[PDB]
């Protein structure tokens, strides 16, 4: 009756929920994160008709997340209250309040693998039931409503470009994981992770450089299986911002030390993306006709087709007019 | 494009170039996909899609293959399809004999494409697949079943009541020995499932609508079962006197077993509910039938 | 050595035994004592133990018989630890069955048997249970027809095949007379694994066999249809009486039935003699009567 009445009595606000988190740790923790999880859920729908309230809402995830972190317990009880919610209703109870606290827990290790495994089961069950809820119309006279999860995971980039810290690691490493989780619902989960990496990447300005960082070491990690998408993805963060690829600079070369390897013809894609980067630096240009000369003299022919497709894009990059 | 295709089955028997048909088809069937579902051009497409199918009689089982295909590529964005289904079943069930073998049935011939000719396993595998595609979609909306309750439910019974009337006209037709045969058996036994699935709701969460679903299914397709797996040994025989013959044999019976373990299965969760709600609804029921077998010695030699 | 000595020490003590109970933790230290798996004259020597505590008589003294629900676990695991060791199982099962219950009904108004005094109207079902479940694991051992490879081994297969059918229908019989509902589910329980262990082992030998021998082949199979059709018959009982603990066995049950038939039909093409196979609809009958 204490938690209810108080959760029914409602600046002050992160001392209050504080001192519930702690009485609720004494308590039932269940039903203080369903009164908050609620009430901002309604906030957050009165809104949508905000930077204080924005402000709030990171100090109280904050406070949240450090508690959890404290208390780990509370965690599991969390994960099956989530569950429980998911079976109870099609995919109701995932607002962007409440993906943002489940992703602001997901950079301490607490089980994050599970929080990946349950956002990509819900990610794929949404899509596949849109999806057999687009083919006919008999479905579509009966069940209008449609729960589409894409819609809050990128609500949520919008909503996390205020200053938060723990949502965009959380963020970033889901976008990074669901590219290996896809090795179509699989394409459509690809399309969601690259289209997550580009807002991101053109929200978080101070971010640019781990992001580069990132994406440049898993690019040339191994070529096990074909990474276009990745080189696509590279070209479309890459031709956003010309400089950022100046700065991250020194790296490419170890890239391209071990280009002929495993080329499937992404090499070709791959030098049209980092062109900006060859043209304007001399020393990236030395480093690429030694290797150039590397491979024309090599004695093998899978090598040599490679070394001569790039160097015909090295021909043709550079103009000759004077 | 139209008017080449109608000029095409008009022509007279000389010259007909299928060919030439089947391509005209398969490009209408491609350029449908532009045209709006809520436009005034979609609803004059279909009525003249269901005339050309309804006057035009064809011999030619590629052309009425694509044609029904086409035919129902544009029904199921439009509206629910089983009354088609029903029609199709009865025409069928008109051009070939009936089981009974002791009753006249005359014309009532709703579409002229269905013929003698074309009533072989195209037109039978194509009738099975779309309903193997609605008792999936039912199969899902089910579980979500699991006021709007009453709307969902009385949407779910609608599809169940159409869909038992075109198996019960399907139950009582004298097919050929092929695949139409084993299609039709598992897709007996899929529904059986879907009604289980059914009831296991209504057990865990007694209304008139669903007491009149249990009766009708009583009544008008349990005792058909069992009469067409009488039918069926004969047609078996038949097919094997003119022709590895135990694999042949194994799978040409491989799916009774299923059939009669679904309609157990239905009944046992049937008197599961009756006993739970205090409602006697194993009236409508009758007892089962089983089959013995003998072997005579004088026929061995 | 040791063991042997104190083995004889141990069973030296089976003269003076005040009850049931006692007999019941002398069998399992005496088995305790023992390896895993029991050698030659340690397992007749324990066998003839049980049976001699079986044959006995057990009486209060205040009189009465020792009635409960301890006896009956006691009673169901000295019958388990009894046919686990005998050197034959079926001789054992068809001697009980073929002596013990006659003698009962026809006589014991309200006693036990002569030959079992540990039998009772009360203890019947534990019997019927532990006879049922043994029946099924001896049926499951014989290993499965060869292809062809047997010249004279199929004369002896084919005879322990005959006699596990004539101690099923012997054993099948006794439902007519105790309708308890326990006997019922035992019975619809276990008809479906005996009947799916003879489909998927016994089948491959008369395949192999039917040019050979006939008049075995027909006669197993004539001797194998009676029980079968008083299995469907329970199964109509149950299901118009509509007792929710019996009709859960009844699916299974009638999927394996009907695989039967067109087992027996496969078998028949197999020789090229489809010509002679019928089949027909069997007039429902209730327990012990018709219509």
């Amino acid at each position: 009756f204490v938690v209810e009445k108080v959760l029914r009595m409602f600046q002050e606000i992160p001392p209050l929920v504080y001192q519930l988190l702690l009485l609720s740790a004494k308590g039932s923790k269940k039903t203080v994160l369903e009164g908050i999880i609620s009430f901002f859920n309604q906030l957050d729908k009165r809104q949508k008709e905000l930077d204080q309230l924005r402000h709030v809402e990171g100090t109280v995830i904050l406070h949240i997340v450090s508690a959890i972190n404290l208390d780990q317990d509370i965690g599991e009880e969390l994960i099956k209250h989530l569950k429980t919610e998911q079976q109870k209703d099609p995919g109701k109870a995932l607002c962007p309040f409440s993906v943002s606290l489940l992703l602001s827990t997901a950079v301490k290790h607490r089980l994050q693998e599970q929080i990946f495994d349950f956002l990509k089961t819900s990610i794929t069950r949404s899509c596949k039931d849109l999806q057999i809820l687009q083919a006919s119309k008999f479905l579509q006279d009966l069940c209008p409503q449609q729960y589409d999860v894409t819609a809050v995971i990128l609500e949520v980039v919008k909503n996390s470009a205020f200053g938060w810290d723990h949502v965009t690691q959380g963020l970033v490493d889901l976008g990074f994981s669901l590219m290996e989780s896809y090795e179509m619902p699989a394409q459509q989960a690809c399309k969601l992770g690259a289209s997550i990496l580009l807002e991101t990447f053109k929200v978080h300005e101070p971010i640019r450089s781990d992001i580069l960082e990132q994406v440049l070491n898993r690019v040339l990690t191994k070529a096990a299986s074909p990474v276009s998408h990745f080189i696509d993805l590279l070209s479309n963060i890459v031709v956003s911002a010309p400089l950022v690829l100046q700065n991250s600079s020194s790296r490419v070369t170890e890239t391209f030390d071990n280009l002929s390897f495993l080329p499937i013809d992404t090499v070709q894609g791959l030098l049209r993306a980092v062109q900006p980067l060859l043209k304007v630096s001399m020393s990236v240009r030395d480093s690429l006709i030694l290797v150039l000369q590397k491979a024309i003299f090599s004695r093998q022919l899978d090598a040599r087709k490679a070394a001569v497709a790039g160097f015909l894009l090295l021909l043709r990059n550079f103009k000759i007019l004077g | 494009f139209q008017r080449s295709l109608v000029n095409q089955l008009s022509s007279a028997e000389d010259d007909f170039n299928s060919k030439e048909t089947q391509l005209l088809i398969t490009i209408l069937s491609t350029l449908s996909k532009l045209l709006d579902p809520g436009s005034q051009q979609f609803l004059q497409f279909l009525t003249w899609t269901v005339k050309i199918c309804k006057e035009n009689a064809l011999e030619d089982l590629s052309c009425c293959k694509g044609l029904l295909t086409l035919l129902f590529s544009l029904h199921v964005l439009y509206k629910s399809p089983v009354s088609l289904l029903r029609e199709l079943a009865q025409d069928i069930h008109a051009c070939l004999g009936d089981i009974d073998q002791d009753v006249e049935i005359e014309s009532r011939s709703h579409f002229a494409i269905v013929n003698v000719k074309t009533a072989a396993p195209t037109v039978c595998l194509l009738v099975l697949g779309q309903a193997d595609k609605v008792l999936e979609e039912v199969d899902w909306l089910i579980k979500r079943l699991t006021n709007q309750t009453q709307a969902l439910e009385k949407g779910v019974i609608l599809q169940l009541g159409t869909l038992l009337t075109v198996f019960h006209e399907l139950v009582q037709t004298a097919l050929p020995a092929g695949s139409c045969v084993d299609s039709l058996l598992r897709s007996l036994s899929k529904t059986y499932a879907i009604l289980t699935s059914l009831i296991k709701h209504y057990i865990q969460a007694v209304p008139g609508r669903l007491e009149k679903l249990v009766k009708l299914s009583g009544s008008h397709l349990t005792p058909q079962c069992y009469s067409f797996i009488t039918y069926v040994q004969n047609i078996h025989s038949e097919s094997l006197s003119f022709a590895t013959v135990m694999a042949k044999v194994l799978r040409d019976t491989k799916p009774i077993p299923n059939l009669i373990f679904a309609i157990e299965q239905y009944e046992k969760f049937l008197i599961h509910l009756s006993k739970k709600s205090k409602v006697n609804l194993m009236q409508y029921m009758k007892l089962s039938t089983s089959r013995d077998f003998r072997i005579n010695a004088s026929m061995l030699d | 050595e040791l063991i042997s000595e104190s083995f004889q020490y141990l069973l030296n003590f089976q003269a003076s035994i005040p009850s049931f109970q006692c007999a019941f933790i002398l069998t399992q230290v005496l088995m305790a004592i023992s390896e895993k798996p029991m050698t030659g004259w340690k397992r007749e020597k324990m066998a003839s133990l049980a049976k001699q505590f079986l044959c006995q008589s057990w009486m209060k003294p205040g009189g009465d018989r020792e009635k409960g629900s301890h006896f009956n676990s006691a009673l169901h695991t000295l019958l388990c630890v009894y046919l686990e060791h005998t050197d034959n199982i079926l001789k054992a099962i068809e001697e009980i069955s073929s002596v013990g219950v006659p003698e009962l009904i026809n006589s014991a108004k309200d006693g036990c048997s002569s030959t079992y005094p540990t039998l009772s109207r009360q203890t019947f079902p534990v019997f019927f249970r532990v006879m049922m479940a043994q029946l099924e694991s001896s049926v499951k051992s014989i290993p499965a027809g060869k292809p062809s490879d047997s010249g004279e081994v199929q004369l002896e297969k084919l005879l322990k095949w005959n006699i596990a059918v004539r101690n099923f229908h012997i054993l099948i019989n006794l439902v007519k007379v105790f309708d308890s509902r326990p006997v019922l589910s035992i019975c619809l329980k276990y008809g479906r694994l005996f009947v799916e262990a003879f489909l998927k082992l016994a089948m491959p030998l008369l395949d192999h066999s039917f040019k050979k021998h006939r008049d075995d082949v027909q006669s197993l199979l004539k001797t194998l249809q009676l029980s079968t059709r008083q299995l469907h018959h329970m199964c109509g009982h149950s299901k118009i009486h509509q007792d929710l603990g019996l009709t859960n066995h009844v699916p299974l049950l009638k999927k394996s039935l009907e695989q039967f038939v067109y087992r027996v039909k496969a078998m028949l093409a197999f020789n090229h003699c489809q010509e002679a196979f019928w089949v027909g609809v069997l007039k429902n009958r209730d327990l012990q009567g018709e219509e």
